[PDB]
């Protein structure tokens, strides 16, 4: 019961926006005043994960990698291909861009 | 706006209802596969919390007015939620009704009927009396057990039924119903669209219309069974009279399937039993359920889930835990589908595994529906979609395809006729009993039968409709219906009638989809994906639509049709014509011995 999700919200989320608010969702015309009930729902509902669920309801962990480029120098640059070194022979060399 | 409030209310209700229903269903599964006091009490608070949550949400759901709701799925969900049931009463009257129901259950489960001058061999029904009705051939011992169970139930259950009728009528009229039979008939009510409108008061006349032409087939079958029982009992049964109530193979005459050794056409021809072929090839319960899954993926239904194989018990565990021998398919929620079965290596358990996997596929198909619409279209659809799989699994073609029956099998007409007669004794013989019992319950709850004219009315209609006479006269101190399990535990009985009709309707629809050019009873729906798609057009619906629309989606009709039932039994009906020329088809209401 430690995994929650938001089921009710007044307006749709903007991209890469979070909402950690626990304000009571007013679905009607009467003011909620912080107390749940009829037409007054708590927005956070629990992902009651159990190991005997079906595959469409079993918990899935998701990591979203978002890549951005800015005017700054791009300092996240992954592995570069390297081959073995051969000496005493006329070969085409390329070290750090220098060919 | 009211409809958006109802949408947000249903959105808030659905997830908590799914969670609490899963907890209640998991506690019930933990009790049913592991019987102890801790699992029983865990089931008790789980069911109490789930029922209390359902009722407190239904009180809020009754505040919505359905005259300004345009979306029919939201209106159907709010119709399903607003069924309060027995909670509409006061606390005293509800406590009295629950006390009466629970003491009926505990007096039916522990009723004991035993012998003059022999008190020591004193028997419950469940180990011994069903064996006496199924096996014994002595007339006086059956008259003993029948009259004793009628006495030792009816004398104790007549006044309990007297207040039971009044309190159930008050329960129905607190929910704006005419009577408790009308409350049961409100499960068949359909309100959506135009041309799909079905009413409660229509249902009774539809049942009578569908009983108007099963009656010649039942009359011929009754005449043949009466003649074979006259061969069995020489002078105790009249040729023109009705059958005695204690010679029908059951406690009540509900199923005639125990009369098959007595009423066999051809005793020298064996049955289509393939149990010994399973024992010779070393089959177990896992291979039975894998062959059922192979059948369902051959017809086009999806595979079984991994949690189905992981969590179901398919064998007697023998680990010291008590289990219920009754097979049951469980839809626990959140994609959890299980089967509780004590599978022996038999053909009957193979067909029962196909039946419960039909239940499992029915539960799996409407999982995409909302929680309040995850039911059958009506009460007959859920068992009909298992009975069609039980029909298709028993064919000689399916057993020859999977190697259970040899390839050089010659299926002559004699074993086909006696297979069809066994199916008729199981299937056709329960229909006048079902129509009688539900007609009597509807007339008692409506008040069409006066209170002091109960028993003699009942034995009138059994002299009239079913064609079965009482062995001894009964006065109004008896309560002769109440000896049955379904009426002493508050269960609807017309679901078996609608099951029987929808079963053969679905069977003709799936065999016309599979393009089978032979007779209906030889038809196999295996290796036919278009029949599976025609089936999944209905199974994916749930009760989101009216049941007439789902019925038109399968068979192209909007009502019950028994022409498929007479077309299934057509060679047998011709055979029953061929051996009833000299006999008298029909019965006399006057008591003939
Ligand atoms: C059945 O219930 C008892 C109750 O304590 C428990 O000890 C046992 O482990 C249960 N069996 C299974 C298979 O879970
Ligand atoms: C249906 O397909 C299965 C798949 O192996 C096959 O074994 C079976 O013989 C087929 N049935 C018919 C009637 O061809």
């Amino acid at each position: 019961y430690n995994y929650l999700y938001r089921l009710f919200r007044k307006s749709n989320l903007k991209p890469f926006e979070r909402d950690i608010s626990t304000e009571i969702y007013q679905a009607g015309n009467k003011p909620c005043n912080g107390v749940a009930g009829f037409n007054c729902y708590f927005p956070l509902r629990s992902y009651s994960f159990r190991p005997t669920y079906g595959v469409g309801h079993q918990p899935y962990r998701v990591v979203v990698l978002s890549f951005e480029l800015l005017h700054a120098p791009a300092t996240v640059c992954g592995p570069k291909k390297s081959t073995n070194l051969v000496k005493n022979k006329c070969v085409n060399f390329n070290f750090n861009g220098l060919k | 706006l009211t409809e958006e409030n109802a949408k947000t209310f249903l959105n808030n209700f659905n997830q908590e209802a799914e969670d609490l229903s899963y907890q209640s269903s998991l506690a019930s599964w933990n009790y049913n596969t592991n019987i102890t006091e801790e699992n029983a009490q865990k089931m008790s608070e789980a069911a109490a919390k789930w029922s209390a949550f359902y009722e407190e949400q239904s009180k809020t759901a009754q505040s919505f007015s359905l005259q300004e709701i345009q979306t029919p799925i939201i209106k159907r969900q709010l119709q399903a939620l607003q069924q309060s049931g027995s909670s509409a009463l006061s606390a005293d009257k509800n406590k009295q009704l629950n006390t009466i129901l629970n003491t009926m259950s505990t007096i039916y489960s522990t009723g004991k009927v035993c012998n003059p001058k022999n008190p020591q061999e004193c028997l419950l029904l469940e180990p011994g009396l069903d064996e006496i009705m199924a096996t014994s051939t002595d007339y006086n011992s059956r008259l003993w057990a029948w009259e004793g169970w009628r006495a030792e139930v009816g004398k104790q259950l007549r006044p309990l039924y007297e207040e039971y009728v009044v309190l159930k009528n008050e329960m129905a009229r607190a929910n704006n119903y005419n009577d408790y039979g009308d409350y049961w008939r409100g499960d068949y009510e359909a309100e959506g669209a135009d041309g799909y409108n079905y009413n409660r008061n229509q249902l009774i006349e539809d049942v009578e219309r569908t009983f108007a032409e099963i009656k010649p087939l039942y009359e011929h079958l009754h005449a043949y069974v009466r003649r074979k029982l006259m061969d069995t009992y020489p002078s105790y049964i009249s040729p023109t009279g009705c059958l005695p109530a204690h010679l029908l193979g059951d406690m009540w005459g509900r199923f005639w399937t125990n009369l098959y050794p007595l009423t066999v056409p051809f005793a020298q021809k064996p049955n289509i039993d393939v149990t010994d072929a399973m024992m010779n090839q070393g089959w177990d319960a896992e291979r039975i359920f894998q062959e059922a899954e192979k059948f369902f993926v051959s017809v086009g239904l999806p595979h079984m889930t991994q949690g189905f194989w992981a969590n179901s018990m398919l064998t007697e565990p023998a680990d010291g835990r008590k289990v219920v021998c009754h097979p049951t398919a469980w839809d626990l929620g959140h994609g959890d589908f299980r089967i509780k079965m004590c599978t022996k290596v038999t053909m009957d358990n193979f067909l029962t595994a196909h039946h419960e996997m039909g239940h499992i596929q029915y539960d799996m198909a409407y999982a995409r529906q909302p929680f309040l619409l995850r039911n059958g279209a009506n009460e007959g659809f859920h068992e009909a979609v298992g009975e069609i799989m039980s029909l298709s699994a028993a064919t000689p073609k399916h057993l020859k395809s999977i190697g259970l029956l040899p390839s050089d099998f010659q299926e002559d007409s004699e074993t086909e006729i006696n297979f069809l007669l066994k199916q008729a004794l199981t299937i056709v013989g329960t229909l006048p009993f079902t129509y009688m019992l539900e007609k009597w319950r509807w007339m008692v709850f409506r008040g069409e039968i006066p209170k002091e004219q109960w028993m003699k009315k009942w034995w009138e209609m059994k002299r009239e409709i079913v064609g079965v006479v009482e062995p001894l006269p009964h006065d109004e101190t008896y309560c002769d219906p109440a000896s049955l399990f379904h009426v002493s535990n508050d269960y609807s009985f017309i679901r078996y009638y609608t099951r029987t009709i929808y079963q053969f309707q679905f069977q003709e629809a799936l065999c016309q989809a599979a393009k089978y050019n032979g007779s209906l009873h030889k038809c196999d729906i295996s290796n036919s994906t278009e029949a599976g798609q025609k089936l999944l057009k209905m199974l994916s619906l749930g009760n989101s639509e009216p049941w007439t629309k789902a019925l038109e989606n399968v068979v192209g009709a909007r009502n019950m049709d028994v022409k498929p039932l007479l077309n299934y039994f057509q060679p047998l009906f011709d055979w029953l014509k061929e051996q009833n020329r000299n006999s008298f088809v029909g019965w006399n209401t006057e008591w003939s011995p």
